[PDB]
């Protein structure tokens, strides 16, 4: 559990109730939460004593964050079957030029999942990529031949109500990847041909997934960079007094913390034995 | 040289203002040397300062 | 030791933290203890040459 | 007793001389505390004693 310096029992436990409540706050950012930033003792601690209490904060929630990271295995499987029945629509249609057709086709058959996190998002993209090309084609239309371009991620013959009403569910997925609400099921099949309903179904989803990973990633970024520069901060003051509590302290610190492992380890360090450096830090 | 605007390809013609400009395999880098060697024997510099 | 090095393995060094657990695994074979630092590609084919 | 593992510490681990004791050495002082919580490990006495030399060297380091 989190050791502040300085704070009030009632600050201290605000702030843990808060990093435990994460999950059902929207909007889920620390920077769209100034209400928690000063709680670490903005103007009313010292310099030293702010900084560790807000590497704590900070280091805390992205442990919480780190926890929380969500798991899409539903998700993915529906866009495994997804991609299956777009392929299997796919090679029905008659399209006027079928080799390029295929070679969409097979692209999209080979498209499967690797199990970690970071890759699937990715082969997502090349997936919708092709499936777009595909649903274009079906429909005869444009599309782009500029070298160096690529089709963009885009529903085909959605009407203008439902674009919009998939990208608001998206943007709210944007702000609180916790909140999974895949509910976008309303496509009704008098128009389109069942290819292009396919195609959007596998493009929602698809979209779906690379949003919610993008946001988890920006966010794990952040924590990230702003753990790194607490620290480097806190090195250079403690720096200047040359005592076996601020010594430790720096060794504790001393530990790259670019990985959600080393921010773990560099945590339960400055945890377990807080009891030797605490007096560096004056609490006034 | 071919090139990209605005989604097009196009073409692009620009001088070699200066000799250098010319590639290694039709005026090498040794070529350029032994041209330089002429040059300072010409202004009798052969035996350089 | 046997298998391959998972990521959950490999433990790291505490310079200047106390640090008894690891020293009394000085012998051990399979936590592999190592520094937090990554070298370079650079300086791994000059440690190489 | 906390009196009585520390003194089992200094004494049966660290084999420390009665020159140098927890009370008079500082850096000592601070890290009983830590190495008291560790019941194990006390058969092998070289990972402590190494301990407490690389503590006292943190705590010397001018830099």
């Amino acid at each position: 559990s989190l050791q502040f310096i300085g704070l009030q029992r009632r600050d201290v436990v605000a702030l843990v109730n808060f990093l435990r409540h994460l999950t059902q706050k929207p909007d889920v950012d620390l920077e769209a939460h100034p209400k928690i930033l000063k709680k670490c003792g903005e103007k009313r601690l010292h310099r030293r004593t702010v900084l560790f209490n807000e590497l704590m904060l900070w280091l805390g929630y992205y442990r919480e964050l780190r926890f929380h990271n969500p798991d899409l295995s539903s998700v993915l499987e529906e866009f495994e079957v997804r991609c299956v029945a777009v392929a299997r629509r796919g090679y029905t249609y008659p399209f006027g030029d079928r080799g390029k057709a295929r070679d969409h086709l097979a692209v999209l058959d080979r498209t499967e999942f690797d199990t970690d996190v970071r890759h699937d998002a990715e082969i997502v993209e090349r997936a919708l990529v092709s499936a777009v090309i595909l649903a274009k084609m079906s429909v005869r239309e444009t599309l782009v031949t500029a070298i160096g371009q690529t089709e963009p991620i885009a529903f085909v013959h959605l009407k203008d109500t439902e674009v919009q009403r998939i990208e608001e569910n998206l943007e709210g997925v944007r702000r609180n990847m916790f909140c999974v609400k895949p509910l976008d099921l309303n496509l009704d099949r008098h128009a389109n041909t069942a290819l292009v309903n396919a195609v959007n179904k596998l493009v929602y989803t698809g979209r779906l997934i690379m949003n919610v990973r993008r946001s988890w990633e920006e966010l794990e970024r952040k924590c990230l960079a702003r753990i790194q520069e607490r620290c480097k901060l806190l090195v250079k003051e403690l720096r200047m007094c040359l005592s076996f509590d601020s010594n430790y302290c720096r060794n504790i610190l001393k530990h790259a913390v670019e990985n959600g492992d080393s921010a773990d380890t560099l945590l339960e360090l400055l945890i377990e034995d807080f009891d030797i450096y605490v007096d560096s830090f004056p609490q006034s | 040289t071919h090139c990209q605007e605005n989604s097009e390809t196009v073409a692009l013609c620009t001088p070699r203002i200066v000799i250098g400009n010319l590639p290694d395999g039709l005026a090498p880098g040794p070529f350029h040397e032994l041209r330089t060697w002429e040059i300072m024997e010409h202004m009798r510099l052969r035996p350089p300062p | 030791d046997r298998q391959p090095l998972n990521p959950a393995n490999i433990e790291a060094r505490h310079h200047g933290v106390s640090d008894v657990p690891r020293l009394g695994a000085m012998d051990a074979d399979e936590p592999l203890f190592v520094d937090d630092y990554r070298a370079t590609d650079d300086e791994w084919t000059l440690q190489k040459v | 007793k906390r009196d009585e593992k520390h003194r089992h510490v200094v004494n049966v681990v660290l084999e420390l001389p009665t020159e140098i004791s927890e009370a008079t050495h500082p850096v000592l002082a601070t890290m009983l505390s830590k190495y008291t919580r560790m019941s194990s490990l006390f058969n092998d006495k070289c990972a402590f004693k190494l301990d407490l030399l690389r503590m006292v060297a943190v705590s010397r380091t001018r830099r």
